[PDB]
């Protein structure tokens, strides 16, 4: 039995556009077992409509799954993935930067 | 090119919850264009690309069927190994298998695999001889006598040769519109300063397919690495990919810097000047 | 195309 902590990035689909329709993609991978819970974050708040992608996994056998939503950015509006794991002590939060 | 197909399966027992949760996906290249969840309403194998959509009935429901059993396999495999490991039944366990062909601008077999995995490490795998299995620890020297008495490598290799490969062709004939495209990266570069002496190079690819490329950060041709942070290459959900690599430069020395791009949608490489 | 998994070849 092994333990392996995700990597989290958080990004857009399309080079941010203020006002302009868009996605927000967070990517979670590299992880061990399978279980893992992904929420996206609107100004702190968690944002509902999210889907993701069907579990599938790497030569490693570790896990990657995308969770997405629509969105439309704002230079004032905030935005986060908010990701739980049993490899974490506490969730992990890492907040949308559009220059990543 | 050359292409390829692959099937990924996941089991996870849930003690005391419901059945195992089973999750299969097929991917030729780098898109998917099947999936089948036991925890979806749909209990039935379900397109993910248009092109497999033209697949008749008898596809579909044969395709559902061979997912079914693979699901009832996998339980039965879950008990199975719980007691070769003398592992409780309270815990929860995993088995991953892989398997798929590869083709070449030819379309002849190139490649096959069949490998299969026990909470996140290698179980039992077939070797690059389509004939012997490579057992990883004890429990899986327990299969492989067993996988030896019953001709499993044959039976493995008739599919890797056979019909992986004929649904392979097939589908890359039916999707050639998108699976034989290329679409070559689209490269940004971008200035980040971290103080009044050093500044930040990014250089982006974005909406690149398929996923494989390279980037690296050259200082007067001279390819940096060692202080380029790279990030893993990631899909933008569009069925394109993203990645980026960074590096740290003094500031007045940006103008010596080039990124190289490498990606077969592109007749040769890129080296761009900031 | 998927592969079979009801022979005795898939029982671990």
């Amino acid at each position: 039995m092994i333990q392996r902590t995700p990597k989290i990035q958080v990004y857009s689909r399309h080079p941010a556009e203020n006002g302009k329709s868009n996605f927000l993609n967070c990517y979670v991978s590299g992880f061990h077992p399978s279980d893992i819970e992904v929420d996206l974050l609107k100004n702190g708040e968690r944002i509902e409509k999210v889907e993701h992608s069907d579990l599938s996994f790497s030569k490693d056998w570790s896990f990657y799954l995308l969770y997405y939503t629509e969105f439309t950015p704002t230079e004032k509006d905030e935005y986060a993935c908010r990701v739980n794991h049993v490899t974490l002590s506490q969730p992990k939060i890492v907040k949308w930067d559009r220059d990543m | 090119g050359s292409h390829s197909m692959r099937y990924f399966f996941t089991s996870v027992s849930r003690p005391g919850r419901g059945e195992p949760r089973f999750i299969a996906v097929g991917y030729v290249d780098d898109t998917q264009f099947v999936r089948f969840d036991s925890d979806a309403a749909s209990q039935k194998m379900e397109p993910r690309a248009p092109w497999i959509e033209q697949e008749g009935p008898e596809y579909w429901d044969q395709e559902t069927r061979n997912m079914k059993a693979h699901s009832q396999t996998d339980r039965a495999n879950l008990g199975t190994l719980r007691g070769y490991y003398n592992q409780s039944e309270d815990g929860s366990h995993t088995i991953q298998i892989m398997y798929g062909c590869d083709v070449g601008p030819d379309g002849r077999f190139l490649r096959g695999y069949r490998q299969d995995a026990y909470d996140g490490k290698d179980y039992i795998a077939l070797n690059e001889d389509l004939r012997s299995w490579t057992a990883a620890d004890m429990a899986a020297q327990i299969t492989k006598r067993k996988w030896e008495a019953v001709h499993a490598a044959e039976q493995r290799r008739v599919y890797l040769e056979g019909r992986c490969v004929d649904g392979l062709r097939r589908y890359l004939e039916n999707g050639k519109e998108t699976l034989q495209r290329t679409d070559p990266p689209k490269t940004h570069m971008t200035h980040h300063p971290i103080s009044d002496h050093e500044a930040t190079l990014r250089c982006w690819a974005l909406g690149f397919y398929p996923a494989e490329i390279t980037l690296t950060w050259q200082r007067d041709g001279e390819d940096q690495t060692q202080d380029t942070e790279l990030v893993e290459t990631r899909p933008a959900g569009d069925g394109t990919f993203q990645k980026w690599a960074a590096v740290v430069v003094p500031s007045g020395e940006e103008q010596r810097y080039t990124c190289h791009v490498q990606h077969e949608g592109l007749p040769k490489p890129l080296t761009l000047r900031w | 195309e998927v592969d079979n998994a009801t022979r005795f070849a898939s029982v671990y």
